[PDB]
């Protein structure tokens, strides 16, 4: 939207990003649409970067006859999942796709059946992160992360939250339905407003140690 | 850096007479060292993609890397590095031996007409005059004043008859330099507004006037390296390079020859 | 089970190293001398003189 | 010189020294003086390496006025913190400073104000151990570690801890005030005498693996 | 207030402050003395830049001089912009022409 | 790196120099006797006057 | 690195001359050494008896 407005520095980066480098974990997969999960899902979003996907299935076999032929190792995730499979990343790897109003528009999401980059171990990841409770948070240094599952109960998401975003929580208090990230912690300060139904924060974006 | 400062004093003369003796003192003072860094990181397919939108995702990321550095080393320049913390590095609106901020004569330049701002540089010239004992005329000095890029307009306001005060200016101080820099904008923020600052100041000192071993040298910036290349990393599929740089604030060597004053 | 050391722990370098000097020195300036643009200089008499008339 | 008695074989390693290669983590950050903690500091000491450090705030403002630059990203740590922030090692890149007698006298410590390195991850970190339960113990190949906090009230510091010492502790009998650093492994074997207060023995330096 | 009912000096330091913002808004980059400013201003007013002092000069001939580089202009539609309570509002709009590709890397 | 003959040979030259600049500007010795007189103090010199501002 | 030894003897100089000033009858000549002592690099190879 042009730039109106000069600043004295660059912003430090941008989710989906990393910015440190060191120990880092990462594997491919292939993204199910969320009308295959045989349940039905309480809690529906796109296929948006700097989010938590799940483990799905295996569809290696690539055959139907009585000799099959496994050519290849692969794995096939969902959007809010309850197996851990990593954080999306790695935005300069995919393309824009277009978008449904119109193409050549900035947006995160990845269309169905399409192959991405999920993060297991990672120095620093700059991600999006959201806030629970409908309160006002400041998260400091060393708190814990989690995300929503795609089968959270309506009770527990009085506020409309995407299938897989990542939530922040101090150590003594989390939400009731989440699941968390062992090992992860927020390593970079960042503080939150207060939020409402329909009127969520979208957040700060804050670097990550995913383990 | 050190100082000399010798000392004697004379008597008359005469044959059978004492012979009196000279003698000096000398000190030191100490400042501190700083060191920053940055790198990037680029992968085989990215480089790919990039070059269909005709981007150059390489050169991009090494361009942000020596900027990135050099903002570090700007700032430090302006303010100190954590001089509350205990680390001795100051910097320009920061150093310990300097004489201090001052109200000048007129309020504020805004809402003042040709006369108020016309007074307040002859005022900061003759503190300047009245500080070193005829030791360096403003008329043939060279002469540099800070000023603010908020208040430099101001130096257009005209007369009801055509004069302005860069006419007055040129004419009496042919050798003045005038400069503006964005971080002398807001300073102190007394009370809700921020305070622009003017620091008048020689940028040199002839050797023969003085007879110090150095140049002149009122400011200085210290500066061990603007741009290291600390080595390449090469792995399967990416790559990896790192940047550093040194500096050590500025300092300030001849406290008698700087002029400051606080609100605007 | 670790063995003692012989020496006590210790950071290598002493900050004597380490130090940059700037080569010059800066000296006191005192007051300034004018007489002789005020009032010119003229040689007339000469050491161990005593009077002018 | 002072060199009064001749083992059989040289140490393993010093404090605060790497002792093994592989997968690590380390950031900076700038010494706060412990006076200016606000709830006041129930343990002291100073900032020896080798010891445990926590988060106390950012000081990447850099500015006085409205406008202020975001130059850099640094994080500002205290001898003890709730939130672990890494471990003083790499000892040579520091100064002497010698000390307040005269120079050239042998010191351990970092002054206020000063950068260090601080350590998350580390393969073999050789480390000086403590012993909190004033009792002859033997750690063993598998443990867990500990650091006294500032915040560690009297009554449960008999002993007279320093502020950032480690503690090695069983499985199940962590000694009530201290805080646990996950994921941590003495992955070496050692023996401690008995202890007492005023008669701390300090214990033998020990590797250790973080995480 | 406005430039109705105002005196010469009145009218120099508006244009005084609208230069000023643009070297402010840019944090110091650009020096409006070489940039070719192009001011908009409006019908109804522009018959105001023949304000005089006693002595002889004009509002017109200062921004003549110290702004060799600057063009005015007049357009009819920047008249009734924002239609204020009860009144018209006339609107004063200046801008760069054109920036150099050292000034920033585009 | 500093050479103490060359500052105090100088140092005598400038204190030779302002004891010669206090002669000019200021007599030695004049109300001892000593016929000697400068700028601002020679007895017979019209003596200071006060300006009309 | 080092050439061991034990003991050293740290002698910065045997025997130098300062100046000679000559008057009109004598002259005085003037000398000076310098030494900084024993040092003891290696004392774990010394015994000693205070008695016998």
């Amino acid at each position: 939207m042009f730039q109106k407005q000069v600043y004295r520095q660059y912003t430090p980066g941008f989710p989906g990003d990393l910015i440190e480098d060191g120990p880092k974990r990462a594997r491919p997969g292939r993204i199910m649409s969320l009308s295959a999960v045989n349940p039905a899902a309480t809690a529906t979003g796109p296929n948006r970067a700097s989010r938590a996907f799940g483990y799905a299935g295996d569809v290696s076999a690539l055959g139907e006859g009585q000799p099959k032929t496994i050519a290849a190792r692969a794995s096939e995730v969902v959007i809010g999942g309850a197996n851990f499979f990593g954080v999306l990343g790695h935005p300069k790897h995919y393309a824009l796709f277009g978008s449904a109003g119109d193409s050549l528009a900035p947006s995160y999401d990845l269309p169905d059946g399409a192959e991405g980059e999920f993060f297991d171990m990672a120095t620093g990841l700059v991600v999006e992160i959201f806030n629970g409770a409908a309160a006002a948070l400041d998260l400091d240094y060393g708190d814990l992360v989690a995300y929503v599952p795609n089968n959270l109960a309506t009770a527990d998401d009085a506020l409309g939250l995407p299938a897989g975003a990542l939530v922040g929580f101090k150590t003594g208090s989390m939400p009731t339905g989440l699941v968390q990230i062992p090992n992860a912690r927020i390593v970079n300060a960042i503080s939150l407003p207060a939020q409402s139904a329909g009127n969520l924060v979208a957040g700060v974006t804050i670097v990550q140690l995913t383990q | 850096q050190g100082i000399v400062e010798p000392a004697g004093t004379a008597v008359e003369y005469g044959d059978h007479t004492n012979i009196p003796l000279t003698s000096w003192n000398a000190n030191f003072e100490r400042r501190t060292i700083v060191r920053g860094e940055l790198g990037m990181m680029v992968g085989t397919l990215e480089e790919g993609r990039a070059s269909a939108i005709r981007l150059n995702s390489a050169e991009t990321k090494r361009q942000q890397a020596a900027i990135g550095l050099e903002t570090f080393r700007n700032a430090i320049g302006f303010y100190g590095w954590q001089s509350g913390l205990g680390n001795r590095t100051y910097g320009f609106l920061n150093d310990p031996n300097l004489p201090a901020f001052q109200t000048p004569p007129s309020q504020g330049w805004s809402t003042a007409d040709w006369a108020g701002i016309i007074g307040d540089i002859r005022e900061a010239v003759r503190q300047l005059r009245i500080q070193s004992q005829d030791q360096i005329d403003p008329k043939a000095e060279k002469i540099t004043l800070a000023l603010a890029t908020s208040k430099v307009d101001y130096l257009s306001v005209t007369t009801p008859y055509g004069i302005s005060v860069s006419d007055w200016i040129e004419q009496t101080y042919p050798k003045m330099r005038i400069v503006s820099a964005p971080e002398l904008s807001g300073v102190q923020m007394k009370n809700q507004e921020p305070e622009d600052a003017l620091v008048l100041f020689v940028e040199d000192v002839n050797a023969a006037v003085d007879g110090s071993t150095d140049g002149g040298s009122v400011f200085s910036q210290l500066v061990q390296s603007k741009f290291i290349t600390l080595g390449v990393e090469k792995r399967a599929k990416s790559y990896v390079e790192d940047f550093s740089n040194g500096t050590a604030g500025a300092l300030c060597k001849r406290p008698w020859a700087v002029v400051r004053y606080l609100g605007i | 089970n670790f063995t003692a050391p012989v020496t006590t722990p210790s950071i290598p370098t002493p900050i004597q190293f380490l130090q940059t000097w700037l080569p010059g020195f800066v000296k006191v300036m005192t007051a300034a001398r004018k007489i002789d643009e005020i009032i010119g200089i003229d040689t007339v008499g000469s050491w161990e003189d005593q009077e002018i008339v």
